[PDB]
């Protein structure tokens, strides 16, 4: 019944020292019944990348938008969009929706290109902005996340030691929550390279 | 002349032209004749055919039990305002329990034609009418200008040589007013004032059409063999 | 749709042999808080009409000015406004019918009740009811709200059918309507003790009586009654 | 919340004859246990031979009756003074109420008159619009009293012929004018002394080809 | 009324041509050649600035050549204004396919939507006509590489060569003669850069006279680039070529 | 430029007046109306002989007792036609009856001044609607794009229409029988026929109460055709 | 909205607007259409002043209404398009209310209505295209060929063609189709249309389109090189 | 309606979908077919809410087919796929939503490879080697879990499938009255007359 | 209510009954539930009269202008068709009508179900109504397509006497229908009363009944 949890499904974002990390699930389902493994929560429209977690359908929809709209900024700017003007995009176009809103937790991670400086972000269904600087969570599994995040997380991580972190706090919170799993995917995130690792996890 | 191109253009001296042209139409049509009494209201109207296989296009519209009109100039323009007419005197009834006043009828015409006269795009109506009717306030005649002028009258006519009938009736206005409680006599009033407009032809059986209202006397209209007692 | 805030209660009418008569308490009530005592609820259209609203006094007040506009607009273009073409209690009745049966339909009513009384041209009374659904009917006697079931029964004992109609005067059914007002007084918990009456007759026309009471009421044999059963002192 | 239909009782009833048609309605209009009317017309002569009664909530009931009056109108108008047809009629009185589907004419509505050889004529109609022709109709209040004795006294129901046991049935043998207004007379006296909502009076219309015709009789009023 | 000051964009010639699309059409050849050169391996969109000034920031500026997306791009012929309106439209279009399939949008259906829009403005309406002719340069993986051109008539026609503008009919004939099947995107490109050096009512073709693009499936492994060439990258190639 | 709604100093319409001449140069059609049926004939004129005539439907059917003849601009009628048909049918489904052939005409010539600056113009065709009921009878309509409609006993349209009608006017009286009257549509066609009248150029169709309205076959016609060779060459 | 009456009659009767959309006709390129015994046969012209076209993707003069049914068309190259689109939206409206496809009758009434409709509507000019819509109706064995103009009539033709010097070519159909026996096979056909085109062509390369429509949904487009066998063969014949 | 399931094996893609239909307590139909043919290498099968099932069915088969006359080339099953959940999605958030559940089932001939989609009436799309809708896979998922691979041969997808509809038969409370298998491969689509 | 219909060698059969209720009351004994849409065309009606009588003479009037547009007689795929897409526009607005259209056309005899949801079947055999459930069983046991007209007419007859001796919402009289290529063919009114009596003597069947 209740749309932000229909499906299930968690993302984490992390920053770093010149870094940043965005996590997810790889779980979709129906309530009890699992679907699929291979529902990947996280997209990217150049270098700023975007976990979206909710109703699957929206999570999808969302996608295919900000895709149209980011395709568009660059056609016109003659420039990829930044984080920090992507985040407003996002919060612009979901409170569009104020009286009927696409349910979703979208997270948004990346380094600006100009000034290197690593940023991340969560969002509300209908696009309040969160702004923090350690990290963000998101999904059925919020809780779980908010209590692994606040306990493994330090500042000033390095590139591979944020992926283990990040990877601990996943899983873990995963592996505590019936609507989540199935499966993991990490970005991690420099500058000008971006590496993706596919972690293993009990599949129940 | 550079004035008539649309109705939303007065000439130089004050005139509108395309509502001039309208009357026109109305001098182009067939003769018709409308008297009264106190106890009653006639319609007397010459139908034309197109020829000797046509039927004789009909001149009298029916709006009400207590009221109707006769036509001349565009016959779709007659159907168009007496469906407007029938429609307000529905209005009223459906309303207000309320037969709908001749005098009111005559106001509501003339405001419906006005409103052709001085917008863009449209034209004005290109008939005449002659509304006869019985209300509280008795027997009455309205003759109806598409340019909006409404004017009650105790007799007149109108359409090809309708001064002829005008003429005539201005002559027995002192008799027929007076014609009270005798239908009969007060068509026959009107069959001799609409004789006054003939040429070449006269009133035949398929050619002439009546009709009639009263104190009494619902709206009924006469023609063939019914009007044959007074040809 | 709604809920009526400022209430008036029974409007009570009747014909008689020359015409008819209508009458209507003065009070304005609040749920139980009887809050406006100076509420004229007969409203009269020209000197041949008097309507007599009951319910909603906010509607009550729109209705006056519908009224109030039907004579300004009628007399538009009309030299026999105050003769042959002047309202008749037959037009402003299908008027006001035609009005609530219209906004009953768009599911937002005008909560009255609604008795139109007058008499028409030709001298015949009219007397008819016409309420929130646009529900209307005819009858000798007529009454809204507590009236229906209080003076109906008394006012019939006069004018039981048609034929008792010319049998009966004006004094007679003045006096009952004037009983039926004492009884709703004794009875309905929100009615008042001053009322408006008037009585519109084919003869003498339209006379409005205002500031009106109830009055030569029984209360003295109350001093006897004691307890609820047993109690003596 | 505001309830936009009333009951307002009444009963109706429609009798076809072999070249007659009857239409009678009782003259008492209610609200709950209250009389409004001891008499207010329920069955109208709407003109080109037909009468017609629309029973249940009178708002609609009134609402209904005028605008197939109007339709009358109109018809005639638009048709060059043609004679609406009770079959005609009919139809064009299922669009009046199917127009309002969603939002419908509360109203039982019974017509009345002559086929076009002739012939007497009933139609009967539910709320949304479906209609039929029959021969023998009561609508309304006490409906359920009075078909069942019609089904009996009119049709010869559950009638056999004395001897044959069961064998052959009664014969269906044509009923006079006088003979229906005697089995109208009596339902309506036997549905007052059972139903409340009925007495006061009962108005009778009889539609032949020489026209339509009204009689009226008292009911008692308690 | 204000019938008597329309002019009536929408209607045929006791001929039967439209008299607005030919008067559109007569603007446009007035405006700066484009020229666009299909390859085997690639396309060519070469075209020339008009009258520019020492003043003017070319590195910054654009007139002729537009990108409508990743695989699509088009060269100006007419009024700039015009033109952008159009552009935009087109790439909404090109996202709304890619939202709706998840593919690419064909370079013909495109080509066929503006078109139809030019279309549009020539029946009803009673606007006038956008004096816009383009030069589609894009590829796909059902036709490949294709050039195309629309006109203020709304008509689209495929081409292996085509000029719009200014000399087409000198520029057409230049490139009829010297046009071949087998012919490279390096080959095409020393063909479009001689055909308006010849053409040009300039007194010398300069990098600062010229924009320029190629459409390559030179990008590393099977995808297609979309090269708008730079002020000094226009100029390498002018010496590479020996014009300059 | 001009209104489209604008009288002249006459008091007629321009653009009724105009879609008039366009009527006069529309091929002939022709209706006859007896008391044993309406007959409604009309020329064909195929353009070219490649043309394939009996695909030229210039006779058509509004209801099984209503039928309609075409000249001039016969493109404009099909959306009259299905006005038409649909009023036709509607009036079924409101009334459980056939429709009057004169109230079915007046639906149609509804349309006709319904034009301004609705549609842009007047209609450029004129029609022939024959037809029968129960209260009138057999009934023969002209239908014009004025929104005027005349009854007529008989009736002749298009480019040859004033010289048939002179013929009409001499040839026809009130006791012609149904096959009389085929004959004489099949004699004023051939006499205002560029081309020589036969069945693939000509098209004859009736309507009778019994069977309702009928476009008459090739062959059918075929033999009236020869059948009036004949009686012609009788005197 | 622009609501101007464009297409209006002339003191003398004439809709001029319709008139000169019939003279964007005669500009046109010529398209012809024949009927076999068994097939339809819609041939084109392509005028040889656009060379360097690439002749893949540029829009073909045939195109398929339905499986069934195709439409040439001569005129108004965008106009015709706007007509195409909505025969097309029309053909698979009508599949999914009727469940069977459009007769080739139909769809001919319907695309002749649209083009009618754009000759008394405010605010559009008449379409300055006419067209040969031929095919099959469902299961039925019998050719179908029907032609459209700007004024909306529309009638169906055993050999007919449109555009410029359709007038010389509709000469040659007229003496050479016979009617008791039509092109009996595909060849027979084919040629027929070839050589009615060869009357006005100019040269019998690039300039001749074929397309052959057969019953069952069976359409094929000709290559370059099958015509020109028809071409080679036609002119060898001719040499005596 | 209710069952629908979807199978991809090495080469073809195949289709199972019941036959029943149900009005009130009586079954009406036992041979009712719940697919349409979107394109010559896609299927369609459906289930959901009655009437509007065929009705999303038969407007997305006009579209698909409008398409391929208008562009003459058939979509891939990607692009089906994709403009079916777009329109899914857009009906979710109308007055009054289409109750289906689709899956898709096609043969892509540029990459020469079988796909299946399995699309909710939510607009849920997600590309899968097996797929049902409804309480189809409570019973059936853990069969094709063990028993499925991707290099299977089309008799062993009927096979396993046949083994699916075996255990639905005696598992669920529902008669369904056995289903129709429809097969989608290069040569096309063909119906599987005897199951 | 029940209603049958079903396909057999020569044509198809439509069988219907005759209540009509309103709660535990018997409004109408004898309402007809066949339209006669043409005379190649038949629908029967279950659910709201009002609803049926509409929609069905709706789809007469659709069916009509079909073939004065063509000149050709509408198919019973066709018909249908429009019908179910009357049904799919008031789709949720709480319509209330089961039909079968029945028919015969080029492609031989035809029957469809429709009902208010926009469902659309084609079928051999179908029956609507309270008391469907009870004129299933009779069909299903004694139906073949080498019936007569003579055994058909009878087996749809006695299929509804089946149903309304068991339903109480189900009887009054059964009006028989006999759709062929030249049209269809009335086979009277029957009613149930008479009929039992008769069909119990004759079949011996209701044995359980004493008469
Ligand atoms: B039948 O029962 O479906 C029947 C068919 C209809 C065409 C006459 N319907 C009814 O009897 C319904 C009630 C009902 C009973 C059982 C199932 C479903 C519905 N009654 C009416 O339609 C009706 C209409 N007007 C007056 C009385 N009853
Ligand atoms: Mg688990
Ligand atoms: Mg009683
Ligand atoms: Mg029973």
């Amino acid at each position: 019944s209740d749309p932000s949890s229909i499906n299930g499904g968690i993302v984490v974002a992390m920053t770093g020292k010149d870094c940043v990390a965005i996590a997810c699930d790889l779980r979709l389902g129906s309530q009890s019944l699992g679907v699929s493994n291979k529902f990947e929560k996280i997209f990217h429209y150049g270098h700023v990348f975007l976990g979206i977690t909710g109703l699957a359908t929206d999570v999808t929809t969302l996608n295919e938008m900000f895709r149209y709209k980011t395709n568009l900024y660059k056609l016109k700017e003659e420039r990829a969009i930044e984080p920090e003007t992507f985040t407003q995009l996002v919060s612009s176009s979901l409170y569009e929706r104020r009286f009927g809103p696409y349910f979703v937790g979208p997270v948004v991670a990346g380094i600006n290109s100009k000034s290197g400086k690593p940023f991340i972000a969560g969002f509300d269904l209908i696009g309040c902005i969160d702004e923090a600087k350690d990290f963000i969570v998101s999904g059925t599994a919020s809780d779980q996340l908010f209590g692994m995040c606040e306990s493994l997380y330090e500042p000033n991580l390095e590139p591979e030691d944020l992926f283990e972190t990040i990877s601990q706090a996943l899983l873990n919170a995963a592996d505590r929550d019936a609507l989540s799993g199935w499966g993991a995917v990490v970005y991690i995130i420099k500058k000008d390279e971006v590496v993706k690792r596919y972690l293993k996890m009990r599949q129940d | 002349n550079n004035y008539d191109g649309d109705t939303v253009t007065f000439s130089p001296t004050g005139r509108l032209f395309q509502v001039e042209y309208a009357l026109e139409a109305i001098k182009q049509g067939s003769v018709t004749v409308g008297l009264r009494s106190n106890t009653h209201a006639v319609l007397v109207a010459l139908k034309r055919n197109a020829d000797e296989l046509s039927s004789y296009q009909k001149k009298i519209i029916k709006c009400d039990e207590h009221m109707g009109l006769s036509l001349a100039g565009l016959a779709p323009d007659a159907r168009v305002l007496s469906n407007y007419l029938r429609q307000q005197c529905n209005y009223s009834s459906l309303v207000f329990n309320r037969k709908l006043a001749v005098e009111r009828a005559g106001h509501l015409l003339c405001d419906k034609a006005q409103k052709n006269t001085q917008s863009y795009g449209g034209r004005p109506y290109g008939v005449g009418l002659l509304i006869i009717g019985y209300d509280k306030s008795g027997a009455h005649l309205l003759e109806f200008q598409p340019s909006g002028n409404v004017t009650e009258l105790y007799g007149t006519a109108i359409g090809a040589r309708s001064q002829g009938a005008k003429t005539y009736l201005e002559r027995t206005l002192d008799t027929f007013i007076k014609i009270d409680g005798n239908p009969d006599e007060l068509i026959k009033a009107g069959v001799e004032a609409i004789s006054q407009s003939l040429r070449d032809e006269s009133l035949t059986v398929d050619n002439l059409s009546i009709a009639i209202v009263g104190k009494d006397t619902p709206f009924t209209i006469y023609d063939g063999e019914a009007v044959a007692k007074y040809i | 749709t709604q809920q009526p805030i400022v209430t008036g209660t029974s409007v009570i009418s009747m014909k008689y042999d020359n015409g008819v008569i209508i009458a209507a308490d003065n009070l304005g009530s609040y749920g139980s808080l009887l809050r406006f005592n100076g509420v004229e609820r007969l409203i009269p259209v020209g000197d041949n009409t008097v309507v007599g609203i009951s319910g909603d006094i906010s509607d009550m007040q729109h209705i006056e000015r519908l009224l109030k506009d039907l004579v300004t607009e009628n007399a538009y273009d009309n030299p026999l406004a105050d003769a042959e073409e002047a309202l008749e209690p037959s037009y402003i009745f299908e008027y006001l019918a035609t009005v609530m049966y219209q906004r009953r339909s768009k599911m937002n009513p005008l909560w009255n009740a609604i008795i139109v009384a007058g008499v028409q041209s030709n001298g015949d009374q009219f007397l008819r009811y016409v309420n929130l659904l646009g529900v209307t009917y005819s009858s000798p006697t007529l009454a809204t709200g507590f009236g229906a079931h209080m003076a109906n029964p008394l006012l019939r004992k006069v004018v039981d059918r048609e034929s008792d109609i010319p049998k009966t005067t004006v004094q007679v059914a003045e006096e009952a309507i004037v009983n039926a007002m004492r009884v709703l007084y004794y009875r309905d918990a929100r009615s008042s003790r001053n009322f408006s009456l008037a009585i519109i007759d084919k003869n003498t026309g339209l006379t409005f009586k205002k500031n009106l009471q109830v009055e030569n009421m029984k209360w003295d044999f109350a001093k006897d009654i004691k307890g609820y059963g047993t109690q003596k002192i | 919340q505001f309830n936009p239909y009333g009951d307002n009782g009444g009963t109706i009833l429609g009798i076809a004859g072999e070249d007659f048609a009857v239409l009678a309605g009782d003259t008492r209009n209610i609200t709950d246990y209250s009389i409004n009317s001891r008499y207010e017309p329920k069955v109208f002569d709407c003109g080109d031979n037909i009468v017609m009664s629309a029973n249940g909530f009178a708002a609609d009931g009134d609402a209904l009756v005028k605008r197939f009056k109007n339709s009358v109108k109109w018809y005639h108008f638009d048709h060059n003074d043609k004679k609406l047809s009770i079959n005609s009629a009919a139809r064009n009185i299922q669009h009046l109420l199917y127009s309002r589907r969603f939002f419908p004419y509360y109203v039982y509505n019974i017509i009345a008159g002559l086929d076009e050889d002739g012939k007497g004529a009933v139609y009967s109609f539910d709320p949304v619009g479906s209609y039929q022709r029959e021969q023998c109709r009561a609508g309304g209040a006490a409906a359920s009293l009075i078909m069942p004795f019609l089904d009996n006294q009119v049709n010869f129901k559950n009638q056999y012929e004395p001897g044959t046991n069961g064998k052959v049935k009664k014969p269906l043998k044509y009923l006079s004018v006088e003979e229906v207004i005697k089995l109208v007379r009596d339902s309506f006296t036997s549905a007052t002394e059972r139903h409340i909502q009925v007495g006061d009076g009962l108005e009778i219309l009889i539609v032949t080809k020489d026209g339509v015709r009204k009689e009226f009789y008292e009911l008692k009023r308690d | 009324g204000s019938r008597r000051y329309d002019s009536r964009t929408t209607i045929f010639s006791p001929e039967g041509r439209l008299y607005q699309v030919e008067y559109a059409l007569e603007s446009i050849s007035h405006a700066g050649t484009a020229i666009g050169i299909m390859a085997s391996d690639g396309i060519v969109l070469a075209a020339e600035r008009k009258v520019t000034s020492t003043l003017l920031e070319q590195d910054t500026s654009t007139e002729k050549l537009y990108k409508l997306n990743d695989k699509i791009a088009v060269a100006v012929a007419g009024l700039t204004a015009d033109a952008e309106i159009l552009i935009n439209t087109a790439r909404i279009h090109a996202q709304n396919y890619l939202k709706t399939y998840n593919e690419d949008i064909p370079v013909e259906i495109l080509v066929r939507r503006l078109s139809d829009i030019k279309q549009g403005y020539t029946q009803h309406g009673g606007l006038r006509p956008f004096g816009v002719s383009f030069i589609y340069a894009g590829y796909d993986d059902r036709y490949g590489y294709q050039l195309y051109t629309s006109n203020p008539s709304g008509n689209y026609t495929g081409w292996k060569a085509i000029s719009v503008g200014a000399n087409t009919s000198a520029a057409q004939t230049l490139l009829q003669m010297d046009y071949k099947d087998d012919m490279k995107v390096d080959d095409a490109i020393e063909l479009a850069l001689k055909t308006l050096s010849k053409t040009t009512d300039s007194s010398a073709l300069t990098y600062d006279r010229l924009e320029f693009a190629t459409i390559r499936k030179g990008a590393n492994d099977g995808e297609v680039y979309q090269k708008i060439f730079k002020p000094q990258e226009i100029k390498d190639i002018l010496v590479k070529t020996g014009i300059t | 430029d001009r209104g489209v709604s604008t009288f002249s100093p006459e008091g007629r319409l321009f653009q009724v007046e105009y879609s008039l001449e366009a009527i006069k140069l529309g091929s002939t059609a022709i209706g006859i109306a007896t008391k044993e049926g309406v007959v409604l004939g009309v020329e064909k004129r195929a353009t070219s002989p490649l043309l394939e005539s009996d695909s030229i439907e210039k006779i058509v059917e509004i209801d099984r007792h209503i039928g309609c003849a075409m000249s001039g601009l016969t493109a404009d009628a099909r959306s009259m036609i299905e006005h038409a048909r649909t009023a036709a049918v509607t009036h079924n489904l409101y009334y459980d009856e056939d429709i009057n052939v004169e109230s079915l005409t007046q639906s149609v010539c509804d349309l006709a001044l319904r034009f301004g600056e609705l549609m842009s113009r007047p209609f450029g065709v004129a029609l022939l609607i024959a037809g029968h009921d129960a209260d009138d009878g057999y009934q023969l309509f002209h239908a014009e794009p004025s929104g005027t409609f005349y009854r007529y006993n008989a009736k002749a349209i298009g480019s040859g229409s004033e010289g048939a009608q002179a013929e009409l006017l001499n040839e026809w009286h009130s006791s012609l029988t149904l096959k009389e009257a085929e004959l004489l549509v099949l004699k004023i066609l051939k006499q205002v026929m560029e081309e020589k009248l036969d069945e693939n150029n000509a098209q004859l169709s009736c309507i009778t109460k019994q069977d309702g309205f009928k476009i008459y076959d090739n062959e059918k016609t075929a033999e009236l055709i020869k059948e009036l060779k004949e009686k012609e060459a009788a005197e | 909205g622009y609501d101007r009456a464009l297409s209006i009659f002339s003191p003398d009767g004439h809709i001029f607007q319709v008139e000169y959309a019939l003279e964007a006709v005669k500009r046109g390129t010529c398209a012809v259409g024949v009927k076999g015994k068994n097939c339809v046969v819609l041939g084109c012209e392509r005028r040889s002043t656009l060379k360097l076209q690439d002749t893949r993707i540029t829009p073909s003069k045939v195109s398929k209404i339905d499986s069934h049914v195709v439409l040439s068309f001569s005129g108004l190259n965008a106009d015709s398009r706007i007509l195409i689109e909505k025969a097309r939206v029309e053909a698979q409206s009508h599949r999914l209310t009727l469940e069977d496809p459009v007769t080739v009758e139909y769809l001919t009434r319907y695309v002749a209505g649209v083009q009618q409709r754009y000759t008394q509507s405010g605010g559009v000019r008449p379409f300055g295209v006419s067209t040969l819509i031929a095919g099959f109706d469902p299961r039925d064995d019998e050719p179908k060929l029907y032609q459209t103009e700007p004024s909306g009539i529309y009638s169906s033709w055993s050999a007919q063609t449109i555009g410029r010097n359709s007038k010389t070519v509709r000469e040659f159909l007229e003496k050479n189709y016979d009617r008791k026996e039509p092109p009996a096979t595909v060849e027979e056909c084919v040629k027929l249309t070839v050589r009615s085109l060869l009357e006005v062509v100019q040269t019998g390369a690039k300039n001749i389109e074929i397309t052959v429509v057969k019953p069952d949904s069976d359409i094929v487009a000709l290559s370059s090189e099958e015509i020109n066998q028809y071409v080679t063969q036609i002119e060898q014949e001719k040499q005596e | 309606m209710d069952i629908i399931l979807g199978i991809r094996v090495q080469d073809s893609v195949i289709l199972a979908s019941s036959k029943a239909v149900t009005r009130g307590i009586s079954v009406l139909k036992d041979s009712d077919d719940k697919t349409r043919q979107l394109s010559p290498h896609t299927l369609m099968s459906f289930a959901g809410e009655a009437g509007d099932t065929v009705q999303f069915a038969e407007y997305i088969q006009a579209n698909i087919q409008l398409y391929s006359i208008r562009e003459d080339y058939e979509l891939s099953p990607q692009a089906v796929s994709s403009f079916v959940r777009q329109e899914l999605a857009k009906s979710i958030r109308s007055r009054r939503p289409y109750q289906v559940n689709v899956l898709i089932g096609g043969y892509d001939k540029k990459k020469n490879k079988p796909e299946l989609y399995q699309i909710d009436y939510l607009g849920t799309k997600v590309e899968l080697p097996y797929g049902a809708h409804g309480y189809s896979g409570f019973y059936t998922f853990s069969l094709l879990d063990h028993h499925y691979r991707p290099d299977m041969t089309t008799e062993e997808g009927l096979d396993l499938l046949k083994l699916c509809v075996q255990e639905l038969e005696k598992r669920m409370p529902m008669d369904f009255k056995g289903v129709i298998v429809k097969i989608v491969d290069k040569d096309g689509i063909r119906q599987v007359d005897d199951f | 209510t029940t209603t049958l219909a079903f396909k057999f060698q020569h044509g198809v059969i439509a069988a219907v009954d005759s209540r009509a209720s309103a709660g535990s009351y018997i409004s109408a004994l004898r309402v007809n539930k066949v339209i006669e849409i043409n005379p190649y065309l038949l629908g029967t009606m279950s659910g709201c009269a009002a609803d049926c009588q509409y929609w069905e003479r709706l789809l007469a009037k659709e069916c009509r202008l079909y073939y004065l547009r063509n000149g050709e007689r509408i198919s019973v795929s066709a018909a249908s068709k429009l019908l179910s897409n009357m049904m799919c526009q008031y789709r949720g607005m709480g319509l209330s009508m089961g039909s079968m259209i029945c028919g015969w056309d080029k492609k031989g005899p035809g029957l469809y179900y429709v009902d208010e949801h926009g469902t659309r079947l084609s079928g051999n055999m179908f029956s609507t109504g309270s008391g469907n459930t009870y004129a299933y069983g009779v069909l299903d046991s004694n139906y073949k397509w080498d019936l007569s007209v003579e055994d058909a007419l009878y087996l749809g007859k006695r299929s509804i006497l089946a149903a309304a001796h068991r339903d109480a919402y189900s009887g009054g009289s059964v009006n028989l229908y006999h759709v062929t290529e030249d049209g269809w063919i009335y086979h009277g009114n029957h009613d149930v009363g008479e009929l039992f009596w008769k069909v119990k003597e004759e079949e011996g069947s209701f044995n359980n009944v004493i008469g």
